[PDB]
């Protein structure tokens, strides 16, 4: 994944 | 090495709250986000949400919101998620999992079995199933244990404190008519050694606090 | 958020036979950048789900050649050219692109192989259980092919209905083989009342059923 914090 | 470790199996009452631990270990734990993950046999695998543990922000999916909520601790390396008033659909086995900006869901965590009931819980009886001329086969032997009358689910059963685990069979639990758990779990060994090998079954059931060792003859 | 479909939802593949699995987005999953963060994962029972591909074809360190993963557009499908008896389990698309991150509903994938006929064991209620009133009478069936048995418990000679339980493991992630466990449950007193303790086994991989069975007291 990209992540929440990007 | 790479570790998440959770904490253990629940039991917990309609409209309680409980909060489940998972704790980073053999890396930086700022470096990661932490993801949850919602496992049942009717919805399969579901995300739930994550933290970045350095700045505390947190995001989810919108019918867990109000439902979880997520926090973690960077003095003990330690992400936390809080089930609010339960009701029975919260039943299910629940996962932490890191992840690098930009990468996967590389390591996962253990597990964590909840179980939302009113009812109190029980430890098992466990009671051996013992080998004979009954249970051989081709120079083989089986043998088990009887993992009885338990509430609620998991129990965890491992054979001479793991350093058995070749040749198990520990079957899914059947719900008696009672409202209790019963479970069985089988080995299959050489006949030959029966004699001078030792066969114990380490019976762990969290929930109730018990463990029972039962050592298995003919 | 994004909807990932999956199809079909329980694949049975012959060993050494081709697998192939769709998974189908709501929407659009490319990142902003033009990389799409398409995983797949595997989830064998009793253990964490794990991470086979990323970014729709990259390969995690350790997965066969053997499995591989394309996309374009929103369809996106997972390969494995040669089923082999470890792939068994429940494997799910991720989409990582958009928050709420989703998975697809889960593929449950399923061995075939070669008739095995069942080994079958039998164990008598152990002292242990019998002082507390209760006598359990454990018939079990080890790795038979395919999963369709039946076992039927006698009690001197008379055909029992209403009084056991059973189950089956899940397919065994080596040799593809299931294993079964009966438990027949009567009072002390019952148990007491009668001689000989049998179960009769069928399957497919025996010409004619077998019984084990024995004598209450020898």
């Amino acid at each position: 994944a990209v992540g929440i914090g990007a | 090495q790479v570790q998440l470790q959770q904490s253990g199996a629940e039991l917990v009452r309609p409209g309680a709250s409980v909060t489940l631990s998972c704790k980073a270990s053999g890396y930086t734990f700022t470096d990661y986000e932490m993801h949850w993950v919602k496992q049942t046999p009717v919805h399969g695998l579901e995300w739930i949400g994550a933290i970045v543990p350095e700045t505390g922000f947190t995001a989810y999916t919108q019918k867990f919101k109000g439902k979880a909520m997520l926090t973690a601790d960077k003095s003990s390396s330690t992400a936390y998620m809080e089930l609010r008033s339960l009701t029975s659909e919260d039943s299910a086995v629940y996962f932490c999992s890191r992840l690098r900006l930009y990468w996967y869901f590389d390591v996962w965590g253990t597990g964590t079995t909840v179980t939302v009931s009113s009812a109190s819980t029980k430890g098992p009886s466990v009671f051996p199933l013992a080998p004979s001329s009954k249970s051989t086969s081709g120079g083989t032997a089986a043998l088990g244990c009887l993992v009885k009358d338990y509430f609620p689910e998991p129990v965890t059963v491992s054979w001479n404190s793991g350093a058995l685990t070749s040749g198990v069979h520990t079957f899914p639990a059947v719900l008696q008519s009672s409202g209790l758990y019963s479970l069985s779990s089988v080995v299959t060994v050489p006949s030959s050694s029966l004699g001078t090998q030792t066969y114990i079954c380490n019976v762990n059931h969290k929930p109730s606090n018990t463990k029972v060792d039962k050592k298995v003859e003919p | 958020g994004v909807l990932m479909t999956q199809t079909p939802l329980s694949l049975p593949v012959r060993l050494g036979d081709q697998a192939s699995i769709s998974c189908r987005s709501s929407q659009s999953i490319v990142y902003s950048n033009g990389n799409t963060y398409l995983e797949w994962y595997l989830q064998r029972p009793g253990q964490s789900p794990k991470l086979l591909i990323y970014k729709v074809s990259n390969r995690f360190s350790g997965v066969p050649d053997r499995v591989s993963g394309s996309g374009s557009g929103t369809d996106f499908t997972l390969k494995i050219s040669r089923v082999e008896a470890e792939d068994l389990g429940v494997y799910y698309c991720f989409q990582g692109s958009h928050v709420p991150y989703t998975f697809g509903g889960g593929t449950k994938l399923e061995i075939k192989r070669t008739v095995a006929a069942p080994s079958v064991f039998i164990f008598p209620p152990s002292d242990e259980q019998l002082k507390s009133g209760t006598a359990s009478v454990v018939c079990l069936l080890n790795n038979f092919y395919p999963r369709e048995a039946k076992v039927q418990w006698k009690v001197d000679n008379a055909l029992q209905s209403g009084n056991s339980q059973e189950s089956v493991t899940e397919q065994d992630s080596k040799d593809s083989t299931y294993s079964l466990s009966s438990t027949l449950t009567l009072s002390k007193a019952d148990y007491e009342k009668h001689k000989v303790y049998a179960c009769e086994v069928t399957h497919q991989g025996l010409s004619s059923p077998v019984t084990k069975s024995f004598n209450r007291g020898e």
